[PDB]
């Protein structure tokens, strides 16, 4: 149930 | 009480034969789904998540990890370079997930760190990244330009808590089961002391009471507990010590509390 | 950096013949970079079985080491935990009766 928007996790 | 919660770990040092990207994910603390830089693919880990779930649904899991997989490769470089150091070991942690409590209402988090200690923490409330360190004020500015907080509150608030409603529901019984543990006392003397240990062996849920009990009454003067350890089996583990007078061990007995005995069960040498 | 907390026990209540399993928990350390193998009179154990790494609430992290066994009269069973906070290997003996 991974959240579609993995550019959440850019730094 | 229920919890979702899925944690990243990007490495420049795992070191011999270990994946750099590691991302496994919990329901209630407990393991269901796992992530490799080495497999590339989404594993499921238990047995309710794996006959309730289609090949088209770890699919479409994989490919958001492998997107997620080459943000975190890129993150170990453009930190490095703004903290100005030069190769070594350094970690990127990612905290994501969201609890739901007996009204109570919803509580979601989104939070990252570098070498062990905070960076960023996401506030769903005021739709802004709280920057905990002076290095972290790049990263709020390109984190807000990017329009990433409309979509992830309603994730945290919604989507998230759908998905854990469901998983609840797949693993009921896997969840809600009860396994009595194996009490098992031991004592030895060492310099002029009595040292008496009480061991748990696999029990289920993870919530447990261990208590000591001299002459019929509780006892906490210099007792110590190891906390609560985990099996490979899915059981718990723990251990608990106190220092008493030689020739004193008849006089200890260990109180144990647990959901699967409806009664405490005292133990003795 | 932080040093790990290592501790070792049986999966069953320790008693010779009978089958059991031999676990190694480490939490509480940064970096992840660590080595934790399961010995047997100083010889390394087989069909040993790691955990896939996890971190807790306060970024520290832990990982789990155990292998399938039959506990020996005579034989010292400990394991060796290494890590740089630690500039000599830690060995932590497991006790049958204890
Ligand atoms: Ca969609």
């Amino acid at each position: 149930g991974h959240a579609e928007e993995y550019g959440a996790d850019t730094l | 009480l229920h919890t979702l919660r899925y944690i990243r770990t990007a490495m420049t040092d795992p070191g011999p034969g270990l994946p750099w990207f590691v991302d496994v994910g919990y329901v209630d603390g407990e393991l269901f789904m796992h992530y490799n830089s080495t497999a590339r693919r989404a594993v499921p880990r238990t047995e309710w998540i794996a006959a309730n779930t289609d090949q088209q649904y770890w699919d479409r899991e994989t490919q958001i990890v492998q997107g997620s997989e080459q943000i975190n490769r890129e993150n170990l470089d453009i930190l490095r370079r703004r903290y100005n150091q030069t190769g070594g070991s350094h970690t990127v942690q990612w905290m994501s997930g969201c609890d739901i409590l007996e009204d109570g209402t919803i509580r979601g988090y989104h939070q990252a760190a570098y070498d062990g200690r905070d960076f960023v923490a996401f506030d769903k409330g005021t739709m802004t990244l709280t920057a905990a360190v002076p290095e972290a004020v790049p990263t709020k500015r390109k984190w807000e330009e990017g329009g990433y907080a409309e979509g992830l509150k309603q994730y945290l608030e919604e989507t998230c808590v759908e998905w854990l409603r469901r998983y609840v529901e797949y693993g009921k019984a896997e969840l809600g089961r009860r396994e009595r543990p194996e009490v098992r006392v031991w004592g030895k003397e060492a310099d002029g002391i009595l040292t008496l240990s009480c061991r748990a062996h696999g029990f289920y849920p993870r919530p447990i009471v261990v208590s000591w009990l001299k002459d019929g009454a509780v006892r906490g003067q210099d007792a110590q507990s190891g906390g609560i350890v985990p099996n490979g089996d899915g059981t718990y583990h723990t251990w608990v010590t106190i220092d008493a007078q030689p020739g004193d061990g008849d006089k200890y007995q260990c109180r144990v509390e647990h959901a699967s005995l409806p009664q405490p069960g005292l133990y003795s040498w | 950096d932080l040093t790990p907390k290592v501790q070792v026990y049986s999966r069953f209540p320790a008693s010779a013949g009978t089958k059991n399993v031999l676990n190694c928990f480490a939490a509480g350390f940064h970096p992840p970079k660590i080595s934790i193998t399961l010995m047997k009179d100083g010889v390394p154990m087989e069909g040993a079985q790691y955990s896939d790494m996890s971190f807790n609430d306060d970024w520290t992290f832990q990982r789990l080491v155990h292998a399938d066994f039959t506990p020996s009269s005579g034989s010292t069973y400990a394991c060796k935990v290494e890590h740089e906070t630690l500039k000599e290997p830690q060995v932590y003996k497991w006790d049958p009766e204890f």
